[PDB]
Order: C-alpha cells, then sequence, then structure tokens
C-alpha cells in the first residue's frame, strides 16, 4: 500500500482515546436465509481527542452496516463538526470517518453506529461453536477476541493499550443464559418485540483494552461456591457435564488457586466473579478473558471414572497459568504485542506456583524445568532462533502479532523470569512485583516497568546484591538469543561460557551486541554442602575456588536447573558425579540428577563430550525410583531407540534397559501391591507409568505378563475395564502386541464403541502395535476410510503405524503408493506431519535414495503445505546417516558391555 | 440374683477386595469398618456395662480400579473379616479378661494398643484396618467370649 495518510499503515493515531462504550448485541442461533447464521448489534463509543485532526479512525473487521454510516454527537458542551464521506479500508481494518471541519482537545465526542457481521464458525471475534450432544447438533455464542477480533463484533479501538469502560447488553433467546465480564445489572427482561427474546444487560467493567472483552449465550449451566471474601466462583459446562461432578475438580482448586494469588500479588481480586466456562472444541487451550475465562473441556473438566492422573495436572496447571493473568496481563496491561513474552512468560512461570498451592504434595515448581526449560532449550539452541525482546516498529501486520507467539516466548519467557525471581529472593521479587501492579493498575506498561520497580525494591534492601543493575543482568538474557553453555576444569578451578549450539558446525549470523556472553547466576554444589554463590561476568573466561576439587571430591552446578545454561565439567568431575549418583544418590537433588543426563546428552550431541559419557550417565538408574532423573533418560534415548531399532545394537539396547528398569518395576510391583493401588504423589504415579511402559516395550517378563493378563480379564467382561486409566495406554499397547486378532479385533470393537476422545485415542494407538504384519496393512486400509477413522485422526494413525518397527515399511510404501489420490483428494490434512513421522527413521544411504525418489516420482504433482516438511525430512537423513556412522560402533560396544550379569 | 448388664458389640466390617494385576485376590485398604452407635455418631465406642462379648459381622464386595465396590465377591475373590491379635497382650479369640474401662475407637487418637482387622481369603490373610482399643485394667467389667 501506500503509506503517508494515516489509514494505510497499521497502528491507530495517538489523536484521540476511547473513554467508555456502550455495546448491545443480538445474536440469531438458528440459520438465516440462505442458511446463514447473523449476529446484530449497535455501539456507542464515546472517544476524547489529544491534538486535533479532521479525520477519525476506528478499528472494523467484516462488519456490514446502515448504508451516513455513523452518527456524531457531542456530549452537551461539545461543538460537532459534519461528516463528509465515511470509507471503509478492508486490509489495515480501519472504519475510516472523514470530516468538514475540524475537533479539539479537551472535548469528547460520541459515535453511534448499528451493525451486523457472520456470526461464523472460525473461532474468532463473535462466532458460533456447533456441539454434538446426544444427537443434536446445539449451538450457542462465544467470543474470542484474541491479538485482534474485537473489530470482527463491533467498532472499536482495538489495541491492548487504548484501555476503556465497557457497557454490555445481550438480546438473546428467552430460556438461554447471557454471560460476559461482569454480573448482570439486574435480571433479565423482555424484550419490547418478539416476546420470546431477553434481554441481559451487564454491569460497567473496570477499564480493559477488549481483546479481555467476552460475551457468551448458551444453553449451559454451572457449578459454584462463594469464597469468605464475597466472590463468586462459578464453572459453566455443558448441562450434562454439569450432572456428574465433571466441573468438581476445576471447582475445588479454583478458589485455593484465586486466592494464592491475591496473597503473591499483595493485590485483592479485581472483580466481583469468576467465571471459568467449558467449551467442547475451543481451539487455543484457553483464553484469559477478565472475569469469564474459556478453557476446551479436555481442560477444564475431569472425569474420575475415565480419566488419568495426567488429566488431573492439565486441570490444575491451565487453570493457575490463566487465573494468573486476571492480575498480570489484565489488571497491568503491556503496552504492544511486542513485550508479549512477558506476560505469557510470566504466566507459564507462575503456572505452578499457583497450581503447588492447590497440591500442596504434588511437587510442581520441578515440572518447569523438563516441562518448560529443556523443551525451549531444544529450540534456542539452533542458529534459527531468536531472542525475546523484539523492537515495537517491527510488530504490526496482524500476522506479525500472532508470531509473536513462539515456544520462546512462554518457556525461555518463563526460564528467564523463574531465574530473576531466585536470584532476587523471592520475597524481594514479589516487593517489586507488588509495587509494579499497584503502580501501573488499569494502564499500560513496558517491560522495563517491571525492571525497573525490581530495582526500588533491591535499591531499597541491603540483605542481598546483584553484580550490576537488574535490566544490565536482564539484558544479557532478553536481548539476544541463545544461552551459554558453562564449562568447569575442576582440577584448576577454572571457568569458561560459550554460546551453545548442538550443531558443532553452524553460521551463527544474528550479529549480537554483547558478543553472546552473559551475566551467569551460579549456585553450586560440592558433596551435597551447599556452596556459597558466584555470578559469571559478561566475560568469556574466569576462576574460582569454589569450583576447585581435591581428589575425592565432586563439584556441581546450576541446582535445581533455575539458570537457564547448561553445566559441563571435566571428563573427571563426571566420573565423580557418577560414583556419587552410584552409591548414596540422594545427595545429588532430583532435579539435578535429570540435569545431568539431560545435559551431558546435549553435550554429546555437540560433540562437547563423547557420546559415551552421556551414556555413563545412565548407569545410575538401576537405584532411582522418581520421575524426572528417568523421564531425562527416555527423552535423551529415544532417538537411539530410533536409529538403530532395526539394527544390530537394539539387540544389547534392549537388554539393558530391561536390567536398569526391573529393580523399578519390582518396587512398584510390591510398593502398588500387586498393581491394585495407584501411588499418591502426582510424580509418583508418573514415575510407575514410566517404570511399566519402559519395562514392556524392553520385553520384561512380568510386565508382559501383566499386561496380557488385564486385558485377558477386560475380554472376560467387556463393558467393565479392570484397567487404571494410568495404565491403559501401555497395557493396550502390549496386550495387543502380545497376541493376535482376538484381541485386536476387540480393541477395534471398543473403539468405534468408544464416545470419549481420550480413550478413543488410546486405542487406535495402541491398535498400531500388532506385530501381525497383516493387521497392520489391514489397518493402514481403514485409514483412508473416514465412515471407519477421522480424517483428522488419519495421518496420525498412519505414522503411528510406522512407529511400530514392523508396520515401518508398511506405512512408508502405503503413504508413497497413495500419495495420487491423497492429495488428489484430501489435498486441512496436515500433509507434513505425516511425512515427517513416516520417514523419521530414514538413516542409511538408501533410504535417502528412496526419499529423493518419492520426491521425483510425485514432483509433477507437488507436496505445498509441506514441501518444506520433504525437503526437510530430506535434511534430517542427511544429519541421521552422518551420526550413525559415527556413532554406530561406539554405542555398540557400551550397550553390548554395561549388559551382561 | 443380682441383675447384671451385657453388652453384644456387633461391631460390623465391611471388607472390600479386587483382582489384583497377576489375577491374585488382594484386599483393599479402603474396606469400611462400623462400630455400635453411642451419644456420638460412631468412630469409637466404650463399654459400660458390667460384661460384654464381641461378635464380628463380615459382609464383602468387590471393585475395579475405578474403587466402587458394588457386586459381591465371587471368587478366588471371597473372603470373611477376621480380628487378628495385633498389639495386643490379649485376643478375643476363644480360650475371659477383665478390664476396668474398654473402649473400641477407630482413631488411632488416645490409644494403648491395636488390633488388625484382616480379610481371611483362600490360603491368605491380608490386614486391610486397624482397630484401636482403649483399655484400662482392672476387674470391674468382664470379657464374656462367644
Ligand atoms: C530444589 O528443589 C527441590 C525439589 O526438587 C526442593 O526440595 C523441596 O524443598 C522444599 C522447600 O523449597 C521443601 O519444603 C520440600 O520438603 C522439598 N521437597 C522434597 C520432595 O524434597 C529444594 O528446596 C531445592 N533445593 C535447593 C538447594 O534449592
Ligand atoms: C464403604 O461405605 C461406603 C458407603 O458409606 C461405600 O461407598 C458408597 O457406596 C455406594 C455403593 O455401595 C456408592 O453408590 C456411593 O457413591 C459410595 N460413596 C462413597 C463415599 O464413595 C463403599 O462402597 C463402602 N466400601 C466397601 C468396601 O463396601
Ligand atoms: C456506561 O455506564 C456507566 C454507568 O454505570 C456510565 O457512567 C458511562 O458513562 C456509560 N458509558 C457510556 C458510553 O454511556
Ligand atoms: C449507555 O447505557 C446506559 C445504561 O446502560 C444509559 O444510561 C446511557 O444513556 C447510554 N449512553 C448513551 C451514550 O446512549
Ligand atoms: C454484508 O454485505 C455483503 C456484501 O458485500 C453481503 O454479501 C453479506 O451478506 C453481508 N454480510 C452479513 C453478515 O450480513
Ligand atoms: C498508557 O499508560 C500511560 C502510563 O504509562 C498513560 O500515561 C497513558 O495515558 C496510557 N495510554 C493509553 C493509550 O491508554
Ligand atoms: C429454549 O427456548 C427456545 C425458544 O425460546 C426453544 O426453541 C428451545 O428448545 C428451548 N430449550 C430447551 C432446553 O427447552
Ligand atoms: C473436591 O473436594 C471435595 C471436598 O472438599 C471432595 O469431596 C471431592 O471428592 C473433591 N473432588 C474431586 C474431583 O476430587
Ligand atoms: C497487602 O499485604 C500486606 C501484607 O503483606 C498488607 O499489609 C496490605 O494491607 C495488603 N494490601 C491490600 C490492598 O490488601
Ligand atoms: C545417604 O545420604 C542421605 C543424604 O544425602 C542421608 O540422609 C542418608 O542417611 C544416607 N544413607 C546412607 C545409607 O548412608
Ligand atoms: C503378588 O504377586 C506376586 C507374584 O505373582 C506373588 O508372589 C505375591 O504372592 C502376590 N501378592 C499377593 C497375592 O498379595
Ligand atoms: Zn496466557
Amino acid at each position: 500500500l501506500d503509506q503517508s495518510k494515516p489509514w494505510n499503515r497499521y497502528r491507530l493515531p495517538t489523536t484521540l482515546l476511547p473513554d467508555s462504550y456502550n455495546v448491545t448485541l443480538r445474536p440469531y442461533l438458528t440459520p438465516n436465509a440462505d442458511g446463514l447464521y447473523i449476529f446484530k448489534g449497535k455501539s456507542i463509543v464515546r472517544f476524547i481527542c489529544q491534538e486535533p485532526t479532521d479525520v477519525i479512525i476506528i478499528h472494523s473487521k467484516k462488519l456490514n452496516y446502515t448504508t451516513h454510516m455513523v452518527v456524531l454527537r457531542g456530549v452537551g458542551d461539545s461543538q460537532v463538526p459534519e461528516i463528509d464521506r465515511t470509507e471503509l479500508v478492508e486490509l489495515t481494518e480501519y472504519l475510516v470517518v472523514h470530516l468538514k471541519g475540524s475537533l479539539q482537545p479537551g472535548h469528547m465526542y460520541e459515535m453511534e453506529s448499528e451493525f451486523q457481521g457472520e456470526l461464523a464458525d472460525d473461532l474468532a471475534g463473535f462466532y458460533r461453536s456447533e456441539y454434538m450432544e446426544g444427537n443434536v447438533k446445539k449451538v450457542l455464542a462465544t467470543t474470542q477476541m484474541q491479538s485482534t477480533d474485537a473489530r470482527k463484533s463491533f467498532p472499536c479501538f482495538d489495541e491492548p493499550a487504548m484501555k476503556a469502560t465497557f457497557n454490555i447488553t445481550l438480546i438473546h433467546p428467552n430460556n438461554l443464559t447471557a454471560l460476559s465480564n461482569m454480573p448482570p445489572k439486574g435480571s433479565s427482561t423482555p424484550l419490547a418485540e418478539d416476546p420470546n427474546w431477553s434481554v441481559t444487560e451487564f454491569e460497567t467493567t473496570p477499564v480493559m483494552s477488549t481483546y479481555l472483552l467476552a460475551y457468551i449465550v448458551s444453553e449451559f449451566q454451572s457449578v459454584n461456591e462463594t469464597a469468605q471474601n464475597g466472590v463468586l466462583i462459578r464453572i459453566w459446562a455443558r448441562p450434562n457435564a454439569i450432572a456428574e461432578g465433571h466441573g468438581m475438580y476445576a471447582l475445588n482448586v479454583t478458589g485455593p488457586i484465586l486466592n494464592f494469588f491475591a496473597n503473591h500479588y499483595n493485590t485483592s481480586y479485581p472483580l466481583p466473579k469468576s467465571d471459568q466456562i467449558a467449551l467442547p472444541d475451543f481451539n487455543a487451550g484457553a483464553m484469559e478473558n477478565w472475569g469469564l475465562v474459556t478453557y476446551r473441556e479436555n481442560a477444564l473438566l475431569f472425569d474420575p471414572q475415565s480419566s488419568s492422573i495426567s488429566n488431573k495436572e492439565r486441570v490444575v496447571t491451565v487453570i493457575a497459568h490463566e487465573l494468573a493473568h486476571q492480575w498480570f496481563g489484565n489488571l497491568v496491561t503491556l503496552a504492544w504485542w511486542n513485550d508479549l513474552w512477558l506476560n505469557e512468560g510470566f504466566a507459564s512461570y507462575v503456572e505452578y506456583l499457583g497450581a503447588d498451592h492447590a497440591e500442596p504434595t504434588w511437587n510442581l515448581k520441578d515440572l518447569i524445568v523438563p516441562g518448560d526449560v529443556y523443551r525451549v532449550m531444544a529450540v534456542d539452541a539452533l542458529a534459527s532462533s531468536h531472542p525475546l525482546t523484539t523492537p515495537a516498529e517491527e510488530v504490526n501486520t496482524p500476522a506479525q502479532i500472532s508470531e509473536m507467539f513462539d515456544s520462546i516466548s512462554y518457556s525461555k519467557g518463563a526460564s528467564v523470569i523463574r531465574m530473576l525471581s531466585n536470584f532476587l529472593t523471592e520475597d524481594l521479587f514479589k516487593e517489586g512485583l507488588a509495587s509494579y501492579l499497584h503502580a501501573f493498575a488499569y494502564q499500560n506498561t513496558t517491560y522495563l516497568d517491571l525492571w525497573e520497580h525490581l530495582q526500588k525494591a533491591v535499591d531499597a534492601q541491603t540483605s542481598i546484591r546483584l553484580p550490576d543493575t537488574v535490566r544490565a543482568i536482564m539484558d544479557r538474557w532478553t536481548l539476544q538469543m541463545g544461552f551459554p553453555v558453562i564449562t568447569v576444569d575442576t582440577k584448576t578451578g577454572n571457568i569458561s561460557q560459550k554460546h551453545f549450539l548442538l550443531d558443532s558446525e553452524s553460521n551463527v549470523t544474528r550479529s549480537s551486541a554483547f558478543d553472546y556472553l552473559w551475566i551467569v547466576p551460579i549456585s553450586s554444589i560440592k558433596n551435597g554442602v551447599m556452596q556459597d554463590h558466584y555470578w559469571l561476568r559478561d566475560v568469556s573466561q574466569a576462576q574460582n575456588d569454589l569450583f576447585k576439587t581435591a581428589s575425592d571430591d565432586w563439584v556441581l552446578l546450576n541446582v535445581n536447573v533455575t539458570g537457564y545454561f547448561q553445566v559441563n565439567y571435566d571428563e573427571d568431575n563426571w566420573r565423580m558425579i557418577q560414583h556419587q549418583l552410584q552409591t548414596n544418590l540422594s545427595v545429588i537433588p532430583v532435579i539435578n540428577r535429570a540435569q545431568v543426563i539431560y545435559d551431558s546428552f546435549n553435550l554429546a550431541t555437540a560433540h562437547m563430550v563423547p557420546v559415551t559419557l552421556a551414556l555413563d550417565n545412565t548407569l545410575f538408574l538401576n537405584g532411582e525410583k522418581e520421575y524426572m532423573p528417568w523421564q531425562a533418560a527416555l527423552s535423551s534415548l529415544s532417538y537411539f531407540s530410533l536409529m538403530f531399532d532395526r539394527s544390530e545394537v537394539y539387540g544389547p539396547m534392549k537388554k539393558y534397559l530391561r536390567k536398569q528398569v526391573e529393580p523399578l518395576f519390582q518396587h512398584f510391583e510390591t510398593l502398588t501391591k500387586n498393581w491394585t493401588e495407584r501411588p499418591e504423589n502426582l510424580m509418583d504415579q508418573y514415575s510407575e507409568i514410566n517404570a511399566i511402559s519402559t519395562a514392556c516395550s524392553n520385553g520384561l517378563p512380568q510386565c508382559e505378563n501383566l499386561a496380557k493378563t488385564l486385558f485377558d480379564q477386560w475380554m472376560s467382561d467387556p463393558e467393565n475395564n479392570p484397567i487404571h486409566p494410568n495404565l491403559r495406554s501401555t497395557i493396550y499397547c502390549n496386550a495387543i502386541a502380545q497376541g493376535g486378532q482376538d484381541q485386536w479385533d476387540f480393541a477395534w470393537g471398543q473403539l468405534q464403541q468408544a464416545q470419549l476422545v481420550n480413550e478413543a485415542d488410546k486405542l487406535r494407538s495402541a491398535l498400531a502395535c500388532s506385530n501381525e504384519v497383516w493387521l497392520l496393512n489391514r489397518y493402514l486400509g481403514y485409514t483412508l476410510n473416514p465412515d471407519l477413522i477421522r480424517k483428522q485422526d488419519a495421518t496420525s494413525t498412519i505414522n503411528s503405524i510406522a512407529s511400530n518397527v514392523i508396520g515401518q515399511p508398511l506405512a512408508w510404501d502405503f503413504v508413497q503408493s497413495n500419495w495420487k489420490k491423497l492429495f488428489q483428494d484430501y489435498g486441512s490434512f496436515s500433509f507434513s506431519n505425516l511425512i515427517q513421522g513416516v520417514t523419521r527413521r530414514f538413516s542409511s544411504e538408501f533410504e535417502l535414495q528412496q526419499l529423493e525418489q518419492f520426491k521425483k516420482n510425485n514432483m509433477d504433482v507437488g507436496f505445498g503445505s509441506g514441501t518444506r516438511a520433504l525437503e526437510q525430512a530430506l535434511e534430517k537423513t542427511k544429519a541421521n546417516i552422518k551420526w550413525v556412522k559415527e556413532n554406530k560402533e561406539v554405542v555398540l560396544n557400551w550397550f553390548i558391555e554395561h549388559s551382561l550379569v | 440374683p443380682s441383675f447384671l448388664t451385657h453388652t453384644i458389640v456387633n461391631i460390623t466390617i465391611g471388607l472390600g477386595m479386587k483382582r489384583s494385576g497377576y489375577g491374585q485376590p488382594i484386599a483393599s485398604t479402603l474396606s469400611n469398618i462400623t462400630l455400635p452407635m453411642q451419644d456420638n455418631n460412631t468412630d469409637v465406642y466404650c463399654v459400660r456395662s458390667d460384661q460384654f462379648s464381641v461378635y464380628v459381622h463380615s459382609t464383602c464386595k468387590s471393585a475395579l480400579w475405578d474403587n466402587v465396590f458394588k457386586r459381591n465377591c465371587t471368587d478366588v475373590l471371597d473372603a470373611t473379616a477376621v480380628i487378628k491379635t495385633g498389639t495386643c497382650p490379649f485376643s478375643f479369640d476363644k480360650l475371659y479378661l477383665t478390664f476396668n474401662k474398654f473402649c473400641l475407637s477407630l482413631s488411632p487418637v488416645g490409644a494403648n494398643c491395636k488390633f488388625d482387622v484382616a480379610a481371611r481369603t483362600r490360603t491368605n490373610d491380608q490386614v486391610v484396618r486397624s482397630l484401636y482399643v482403649i483399655y484400662e485394667e482392672g476387674d470391674s467389667i468382664v470379657l464374656v467370649p462367644r
């Protein structure tokens, strides 16, 4: 476009600011002419001038009006100029008002407009969601103005900065229930005409920023409690879901969490009530609409009679994240989307904090490490990565805004902020946190404003101390991509710091102020005793006698991995840590037992340590009973169990893993009374899950026994499942592998009968585990029949069959045989998630030839939707081919040696 | 002939059992055990008469991983409640104790010793819950077996 006029640039001018909106809108939940759903509305926006101009610019998206176009009235006092034309720019979604005359500061003006738009099902703006209950198509009206999409509901100033107050009303079908940010003003009143309609008026909101707006007309009901402070808490779900305490858990914990955050913020909950609604389809996990927070059902509801413990954690930690935003994000909103990282990153950290308060006994807090820290480290360790802080001038198009939702501006964000709260000693962090809130309540902020208030707090205190200023320390982490690998020569005491990529040979090009150096907070432990503390300055090398050892003595850095960095040691300290882990492993904290495994493997990948070394860091597992260290070993090990699983090394490797697990399997067998009562501690349950899964997939007799015996019991009496949801995934995916068509055909029966998505998903995957070639090929056939398997779950199923070592060539041939038919018909299909997961194993020059061919063969009919998924699959193979030719002999010999008894 | 007051402490144990992963009958610790109602409501009973007899009323139900117990113990699952000699220097098993105070409690709180209520399966005795007893020894209140 040709920008020179304030309606060809993507940002709203600073000329006029909104004071308050009067917004009435009416959803038609029954198809219209041509079978079209519509909503009608009428807004009275009241802006204020800040600098004179002859033009008015509000946001407006996909909305028809009344063929003037808007009425302008001056609040009594005001002099109202007249309206020339009244254009509509469909690119920079503006409703442009051209004026004959001008308008000046101080005087507020009111703009009236009535309109209507498509109440489509795009899960965006004001939209409809159709859901099947019984066998009826029900339809409700919900909102999802996230980033933009408020314009898609009514003309307004849709930027997160321009906060305003909102008077909301919903004209709706007489017997449905109207919901919004604030409680209903009074009771719902019969509409003048069409007395089959009611009118529900809502109390005026605080000063929010659109995009936190929510209105819902539905057939829903609720469960509710009232916390000892007057605030009303309500869990909204479908009437049936409410019948059985499906929403009970999500109410049980909503209160406690709501308290925690009140205290942790030294701020009272800023609204009269807190509604959390469970929508059946709702894509984006959840939405923190102020007062009325939307969740996908699997995320908010919990069935104790058909859900795993895994499902419980998901509920607590997502209510936590979303209720967290109720202060930090909505009460004090970040200025622009460029600083989104702070908002989401923060809530991504306090998730666990709030969660932990609800389930004190679970030890969530820890989970941040593997679920967030190491997770994001995998993507922040390539040249492809980027830094959290991106300049505002570089974020404009609604597209650019959306790309602000990386895993970095979420997990990195959380890690970074977690480490911050850690080197300022919590208490202090909360003080700055609070002064920040009170200071900017009901107004915009940048991330620098929080950095300041944390200084204001460290400055006012003499107890703890940092090297440089808070902002100085943070900038090392927020302004440049990646993280360092801290290296320690325990013989001397020397210390290194270096930008850590795992691709030893890389064209890192993103130029960096600071030269990729960090100010690193380094806790440490020497022989279980906690050392003092150190800070790596933005310098390459250093030294301290904290990191020096005797003959028999080990150091170990980054306790509880509260430091966004990876530690490497000299080849002797490792060996000392290994020996410690072998004997009394209780000495090293459990999160570090994880760390040592996570780190050594990533190091081995980067060629900083021998592949064999990371391997020795798993020998201590025969005495390990806790989820996190084991989970670490598996994650990092499963790439091995995929390169070598059709090879000469799978033999000993499979043997080795059986050796390491048996004692753990034994422990749980006993602790759990022959698998009749699951452990209590969430993380202990998580361990039993992996305990079994590993024992079975590696051929441990009693495990295979257990799985069979249980499944037999199930077919011996279906409709009464004896297998605990925790174990179903593993038991199924083994019983079936351990048997013939009797079981497969049975599972297939249960699958088609199943109406709960959890089970369906467990079965569907289990079915792919049969070692019967013909059964797999038959299953591959079913895969393309929407009558039996859902096209959405088709790609999932196919390469879930390719996961099976026997099904590998089956799926490969299938995929590359049925390619035409596919595209030519089924061509959203996720054509790329398929080809990746199928060629996922290719690691031989020959397999590359085949892949190279498939490209050439199906070339005249390209791939699109993925192509870079095919080309990139061709990439991952090269890597694999190389990694194997190098690592094979060593890995083989290692697994061979450490399997003997 | 002086009139004595005899109480029959009808303590009823509602066993709960479930088929193990290996198909064994293992007794769940979730089995209910209720005492005769007194002034309060259960959780504690104190013998307040001249003498007393202890009678154990055992039921039995089974459940799957859902810990909901409806169908009754068919078998290898069938079992009945027995009050094993726990950590007390005496037992009910026929063989005339005498106390100055005798109280049965579900709470371990305020307790001397405890009895082990167990499920007597076929070839197995599995402890399920504990029966706490508060006793002060004397010669005023007798205990008649059977
Ligand atoms: C590192 O994290 C561990 C958890 O993995 C912490 O251990 C807990 O510490 C809390 C206090 O922070 C205690 O209340 C708990 O009893 C501990 N939990 C368990 C399960 O042991 C530990 O505090 C942290 N260690 C250091 C040195 O910071
Ligand atoms: C212990 O007693 C309780 C009843 O007080 C049983 O739990 C209830 O059992 C009925 C069916 O018998 C269910 O419909 C209720 O929903 C249960 N309520 C609760 C609190 O769970 C329980 O089955 C008994 N246990 C045994 C082994 O008999
Ligand atoms: C919204 O309602 C409040 C009264 O609760 C009023 O003060 C405010 O001016 C109203 N806004 C508009 C645009 O009329
Ligand atoms: C907005 O609505 C309120 C009541 O909700 C009403 O009193 C007021 O007149 C309205 N403001 C305008 C500008 O119409
Ligand atoms: C808006 O106007 C368009 C003409 O461009 C018309 O086709 C459409 O039906 C209208 N949309 C709605 C939701 O009324
Ligand atoms: C945003 O907050 C600032 C204070 O940082 C305040 O002065 C300003 O008026 C606000 N701007 C808007 C557009 O609301
Ligand atoms: C509620 O009311 C509408 C008409 O106002 C009706 O069509 C609908 O069937 C009613 N819903 C129920 C559950 O009765
Ligand atoms: C929630 O707590 C109540 C008692 O406060 C308890 O009875 C109920 O079982 C709990 N709900 C769930 C789903 O665990
Ligand atoms: C915040 O908590 C402090 C105690 O830490 C208390 O003194 C203060 O009154 C609280 N502020 C509010 C608004 O409740
Ligand atoms: C092992 O070490 C832990 C502390 O690390 C200690 O509590 C425990 O007593 C030790 N056990 C043995 C057998 O030495
Ligand atoms: C649990 O299983 C083991 C192995 O089958 C067996 O030896 C043991 O007796 C079982 N425990 C029971 C029946 O309580
Ligand atoms: Zn969020």
